[PDB]
């Protein structure tokens, strides 16, 4: 479960 | 005598894993005649060894400056960890120390009231599109824009703004030529803050 | 129901007598079922009744936002005046009341520390110049970037950050093609902030 | 005793 921004990770839980 | 400035890291870099968020000491007016500045670097009162260090470059006067950036964990920042600066310089009495963390207090998640163009904007060319961020702590955040998988960079953002409960609020305001508007394009404002789940949250505009 | 928020003026407005300082009153989440909203505005608890009612404006999903601005004087706010938004509104149990006014605390002037272009950046086809502003009180400052009695425009600025002994820095960074500066044009950074002599002072930069 | 900033009133003293 992850977010992305603009095809770059962010953060995953 | 040399003056000690302590930055730190871009929220968007303490945010994102895949950026490096970095603190920063930077010193400024160190004499021609004394001119060796030695960085020493603790974590939690834990001296740590792996910071950079840049070559002394040129001001005014016969003075350089010289600074010294040290890589952070997201978790650590974000943990509340303290990160202290120490500089030495022959031309001081005794060395000077800055010391830096995240802010403390409850973590609240941010809130997002959308603004589609007003009814006297859409006789313009361009138009304006707004997002009102609201109820978050830390002060830390970070608003950008995009459109279609790509970044839209024509916008401004407020200051964060102390509210009564002692959450914080701003606005940020993309503007963008009408004709992407009437086509449907969809606009997006991104934001980015710690209390948000997997720091991260959009909310969307278009032509309804 | 609907959410307020006061938005303080612009540095910049408050400190040049020429500009129009104002606060603002944002009103989001009108119902459009009771959409009334009733402002009334008070500076130090007394009442005022020179505010713009300005239309509400569509937002999404049947509510409208409505706002009110407040111009104020210079003077007053630098006084520390209180300024209250009171908002009134069928679906509200009470009226919302907002107050916002300067930071307290012994005002301190901002010091400047400038930084000509790099080793390394004048390999490049464009250079950066900086300043470092430092020590000042309260965190409201404009920098801007001038050139020749013209605005310079591409320039990137921090938020001020917190210093050990209360007071706040930040830094600014032009970024000029190297041939104006080779040329020997000077290129200043302007700061505005109340502890300042007329609430201005201005650094140079040139090719040395 | 003025300040001007691009050619506008600053303050006076």
């Amino acid at each position: 479960d992850c977010a992305w921004h603009l095809g770059e990770l962010v953060w995953c839980t | 005598g040399p003056s000690v400035f302590l930055f730190p890291p871009k929220p968007k870099d303490t945010l994102m894993i895949s950026r490096t968020p970095e603190v920063t000491c930077v010193v400024v007016d160190v004499s021609h005649e004394d001119p060796e500045v030695k960085f020493n670097w603790y974590v939690d009162g834990v001296e740590v060894h792996n910071a950079k260090t840049k070559p002394r470059e040129e001001q005014y006067n016969s003075t350089y400056r010289v600074v010294s950036v040290l890589t952070v964990l997201h978790q650590d920042w974000l943990n509340g960890k303290e990160y202290k600066c120490k500089v030495s310089n022959k031309a001081l009495p005794a060395p000077i120390e800055k010391t830096i963390s995240k802010a403390k207090g409850q973590p609240r998640e941010p809130q997002v009231s959308t603004l589609p163009p007003s009814r006297e904007e859409m006789t313009k060319n361009q138009v304006s599109l707004m997002c009102l961020v609201y109820g978050f702590y830390p002060s830390d955040i970070a608003v950008e824009w995009e459109s279609n998988g790509q970044p839209e960079n024509n916008y401004k953002t407020t200051p964060p703004v102390l509210d009564s409960d002692g959450s914080f609020f701003l606005y940020s305001v993309l503007t963008v030529d009408k004709s992407r508007w009437q086509q449907g394009n969809v606009f997006s404002c991104s934001v980015m803050h710690e209390a948000l789940h997997n720091h991260y949250t959009q909310k969307s505009l278009s032509l309804s």
